[PDB]
């Protein structure tokens, strides 16, 4: 049904990429609707705790209101695969910004943050290198960034969820492994690369007219010596970016990919277990 | 040890009289005078308490509301972030005497961030109306570091508009724009006719039209298609959680419309497509009031000013052009408090600076030899002097570049400007530094 | 659009480790150099900013409290507050690092009163041994103001004693004599056979007693007559409600006893009538070890002394003799810091102060006119010498009283003693320097 | 039964005057166990707000503890006389401190702080003059707070209450009405004097050696000009004053002996009724 704190995006299951951004705080989410592309980037409030995910049925998942209401946002059912993947029986290698990427022939490759079929792709007269299925590397290609694994149809809406959460410790002890676990209980959603995580700069610079992204301490200590009087602002949090610096996170954000490996099924049960 | 005989009747009196005052102190209607209610009050002398080092420098929320309490407020630390949270933010202010840095809210989501992220000082317009704060009346409640109350220039209570609500007394008051306050309130000064100011909300781009005394807020419409229009504006109460729960869901609930959210940064925005079930009338006229009627358009607004008095008791006014020539009335009085400390003040300086002139010239030439001698000695050798004796301490422990040729030049001409300005202030009256200090305002 | 592998164990290491460092950063286990919970240490960094101005001026607890969050404490200003009151009152301390006014409690009730009615203050105690504040090492996170750990010149740690509890350790220290801890700390300074610092409870009038390495705390008591009992003292650990309730109530409920409280400004104090049913032998150690077995005045306590030493890092001492040592060791290396800092300021004021003097003298004389010239010109004049190379702008910022000449041969005699303390600072050893230190304090 | 929180003083119930101090928390009573006289200084701390009386039915006032605890440690039943008045037939009238004060037979008066039988003081040969029982002045009588009203017996161990109470709010919307409005089960306590209240100072001075108290801020104001070098400290609440400063507040106490009037039936029912 309709939800009250849906702040959506117009290509919303039109089959098109869409950024459903998921911020704690329906302050944040201020932010948001006067910087969304009006196209694709939806956005849910959630301020709270999600409970523990991990010890309780399916079936009772809908009781509480904001999981179910991220389902409905998303679209997901719970139980069912969030995507169906289409077969295929061909594989390709090339080098992309000094990398190999293994791909398949019914993959998407992203360049420059657009996503461009394979078979597009080879029609643009670009070197490409034909391998056995049997000696792809099957943790390689599982770990690139820039493949999709061959969508073929999803009754899911919103392509992409950014999770965007605080980094003091409301943010670490949070939301973020709750949700995490949440959206565990799809495993081809972290592989498809979809799940994923806006940083937030920890320490921003005030040299010049620009600024200075500092996405951690270390970083900000290992270049402090070529800044010129520079400024420091400690990102604690959401709200403590202004409106710019907050337009600029989001239309030219850096993403957390957050992939699941086959030991998964343990780090659950040992954090918030 | 003494036994006296208070009886019982003096005790329900002075648990009466403590609770009244309790709440006298916590009167939720603002003061004419700066509009401040006592809450604010506390925030903003905080904010100025913090702001002595680095003008300029932004201090957390929870810092700012934290030390209300040893300022002398009592409601806790809570009421003082909300204070500052509606303080900083633009949307909610057409004069915001604080300036702030992160999630202040908006007009389509009014809820700022946490207190603990999100940073406030006072803001450049504080300092260019806010003024003759050292001046302010001394509470009568030694525990009250705030003054009685602040010194703004112009209105502030009509500059960022009011609504407090209190036992059996309510305040509501039109957020009226900058400039036409400022006007009105120079007519004032000038004894003119004093035009009704005009009432414009912040971040509002709809229209605003006052009807039998009662100010009607519409917002603004287009028709992009037939069933298809694109609202621009909405009334300044809505934002945009409650308007929809309250006028678009209920009734795309009822079936009459299809909207989207067209929410930009250009403030408010809905594209709205209408259905078979709705019925849409040929006449222009009609159209537009039903329009406005059911999708919420207008609202009707009533000023109930009542505010507080220099006196410190509870009045209401029928019109705001009253509350401007009492608010000048009461401004001309502490602006002549300005007037005459600083007259004192221009003439002792004067004095002071002369006879440090003075020094130098005797010294130079052949007069004062401080060339050998002891300190005693010489601060009694030039006592005797009748000019001299006034200032001595300042005048000998003074430094040794001022016997220089061009500190010469530059004491005598300190003293010469002193001198000028000492005549200006004597040949200046309320009306004249009340019209020069009422042109920074931008 | 940078997108990142980062993969789950990567967040999930760094959803731990960050409670990992945010327990770390406020762990109940006291430090070794300045014995600081860092709660402790916060609230005492708050008390002396807050005593810069006025240095006998009691604070509000409520303000102590709460201004740490602004300093780097993150559990809120109720740990401060409970912090501030063990801190301040001088029945649960035997060298108070916080003067207090106000209720604190006492041994008979340790409850203090409200955190806004009682007032606090940085006593005579934390100045007369926490020096050299200044050479502190810097925290590691630019957030937290207060310094890594404060530097006293005795292991103040022995003093008050400390007891906590950690997830995965347990402190535990007993209060040690000012008397016996600065006798053992001089002895290690001269590298003596350390004396084992004898344990002092303040405002304790009983007896203490080592046994097995198990210290037993002896009370005192006095039989008036044959069936009734004057208990004149009880261990540390009880306080009137719960010995009461925990020792006489039972035993009355029982019937053994019929007790008298007379416990007043003298401490502990009970009046004790015994009933026919209690049985009392008549051997007399035998009754007395009844009676200090069923009453309650024999305690056991040990010592788990497990301290953060210098460099951050948990470290459990098997004797406090090992802790003094260690600790003599730091500061010495502390004390060698202000030695060559000392010798540092002293050779620049040496250098400053000879300046003055030959301006003075020079200008008095017959060598520098600044009888009419230009300020740059003079300073050029008098700085292409080469004694007066960097300190241009102090040597001409004398003040005009300097060229007499009572002034004159202050500052000669004033330069002469920087000459003798500046050979003094040369001349002398950490050993002299910490001799001397550790002499003042009582 | 036995109450824990019953610092009791020696004199209890041994036809001899205790002052039992109803002290608001557990933490201001600290001074009260070091500054009691050890006879008749009783102390009973109460933290928290009392549950109005008035109109409050008898039989939660029993199962409420604190108030169940006031008449187990000063004696009473509710719903019985507090007291036994004495008959008599004879009336006297003298001067006291240059004040009339009327007294009967059978009357206890208070010279220097301590109650004098009327009959042992006839024997002191200082003037009695005797007047009419329709020439007394009822009002004057009952207002008289150096007259105690023809005492037989008593069921109390406790002679008196004194109560101690915050000064700033923490006191005023609390327990300081509330405990009146529970003791005026008895109303002859109050007209016989026994209620009283420690006046505790709002204002102290501290010029030379010893110290000034004023009560309230009207007199601080009016004598402060005849202050050499005075300062200032606050007493906002008890826990504000230091040992020696609430040992001479206990040994000298000064009493606020409340009375009932005739229209005590009704100010308790326009406050807090």
């Amino acid at each position: 049904a309709k939800v009250h704190k849906h702040i959506k995006a117009n290509l919303c299951g039109k089959d098109a990429d869409t950024t459903l951004f998921l911020t704690e705080g329906d302050s944040a989410i201020g932010y948001l609707i006067d910087v969304r592309d009006k196209e694709l980037h939806g956005g849910y409030p959630l301020r709270g705790k999600v409970l523990n995910s991990w010890g309780m049925s399916y079936a009772d998942m809908l009781k509480n209101k904001e999981l179910f209401d991220i389902c409905a946002i998303t679209g997901l059912v719970l139980g069912e695969k969030a995507f169906e993947e289409k077969e295929d029986g061909e594989w390709f290698t090339f080098e992309l910004n000094g990398d190999t990427i293994i791909v398949n022939e019914n993959d998407e490759v992203q360049i420059n943050g657009k996503w461009i079929t394979v078979g597009e792709l080879r029609k643009n007269l670009m070197k490409f290198v034909k391998i056995d299925s049997s000696s792809v590397d099957m943790k390689k290609y599982k770990l690139q960034n820039n493949v999709r694994r061959s969508i073929k149809s999803s009754s899911m809406n919103y392509a992409n969820v950014a999770i965007m959460t605080d980094a003091d410790h409301d943010g670490l002890g949070s939301i973020y492994p709750s949700l995490l676990g949440f959206f565990s209980n799809w495993p081809e959603l972290f592989e498809q690369g979809r799940i994923r995580f806006v940083k937030t700069p920890v320490i921003i610079a005030q040299v010049g007219k620009k600024q200075e992204w500092f996405y951690t301490v270390a970083e900000y200590e290992s270049a402090k010596d070529a800044l010129p009087k520079h400024s420091i602002r400690y990102i604690k949090g959401l709200g403590s970016l202004e409106k710019s610096e907050y337009r600029e996170m989001i239309q030219n954000p850096v993403y957390d990919v957050v992939k699941l490996p086959e030991n998964w099924k343990e780090l659950f049960e040992m954090l918030m277990g | 040890m003494q036994l006296n005989n208070r009886d019982l009747k003096s005790i329900i009196d002075n648990e009466a009289l403590a609770y009244a005052m309790y709440t006298v102190e916590n009167r939720a209607i603002p003061n004419m005078i700066d509009g401040f209610k006592p809450v604010q009050r506390f925030v903003i002398a905080r904010a100025l308490d913090l702001a002595r080092g680095n003008k300029d420098k932004f201090h957390k929320l929870a810092s700012i509301a934290g030390g209300v309490a040893d300022l002398g407020y009592h409601h806790g630390e809570n009421s003082a972030q909300d204070a500052g949270a509606l303080m900083a933010n633009t949307w909610n202010n057409n004069f915001p005497l604080l300036d702030g840095q992160g999630n202040f809210g908006s007009r389509t989501v009014q809820k700022a961030a946490a207190s603990r992220y999100i940073f406030a000082r006072v803001s450049k317009n504080f300092y260019n109306v806010y003024k003759d704060t050292e001046y302010a009346p001394v509470h009568q409640d030694k525990e009250h570091i705030p003054p009685a109350f602040y010194l703004p220039i112009i209105p502030t209570v009509l500059l960022n508009g009011v609504s407090g609500i209190a036992t059996g007394y309510a305040t509501y008051i039109l957020p009226h724009s900058v400039s036409s306050v400022k006007k009105a309130v120079l007519q004032a000064l000038q004894g003119k006719k004093v035009t009704k100011p005009k009432v414009e909300f912040p971040e509002f781009r709809g229209e605003v039209v006052e009807i039998d005394g009662q100010y009607e807020i519409r917002g603004t419409y287009k028709f992009t298609s037939r069933t298809q229009m694109h609202i621009t504006e909405i009334p300044y109460k809505y934002d945009r959680e409650t308007y929809v729960s309250k006028i678009l869901d209920p009734l795309e609930n009822k079936g009459f419309i299809t909207w989207d959210d067209a929410c930009g940064e250009h403030g408010f925005g809905f594209k709205v497509k209408f259905r078979k079930e709705y019925s849409l009338s040929d006449n222009e006229e009609e159209r537009h009031a039903k329009i406005m009627k059911d999708f919420g358009l207008i609202e009707r607004r009533s000023q109930n000013i009542t505010v507080i008095n220099e006196k410190g008791k509870l009045q209401v006014y029928d019109n705001v052009v009253d509350l401007i020539k009492d608010f000048v009335e009461v401004r001309k009085t502490y602006v002549q408090k300005r007037i005459d400390n600083k007259i004192k003040e221009t003439e002792s300086a004067f004095r002071l600076a002369f006879a440090k002139a003075h020094f130098i010239k005797k010294v130079i030439s052949g007069e004062i030899v401080v060339q050998g001698k002891t300190r005693k000695e010489l601060t009694e050798e030039l006592s005797k002097i009748d000019m001299y004796s006034s200032y001595v301490d300042k005048l000998v422990g003074m430094n040794i570049f001022h016997m220089t040729s061009d500190e010469a030049k530059k004491l005598a001409e300190e003293a010469k400007a002193k001198k000028e300005e000492n005549e200006y202030w004597k040949t200046t009256d309320v009306v004249t530094e009340y019209t020069k200090d009422l042109e920074e305002i931008k």
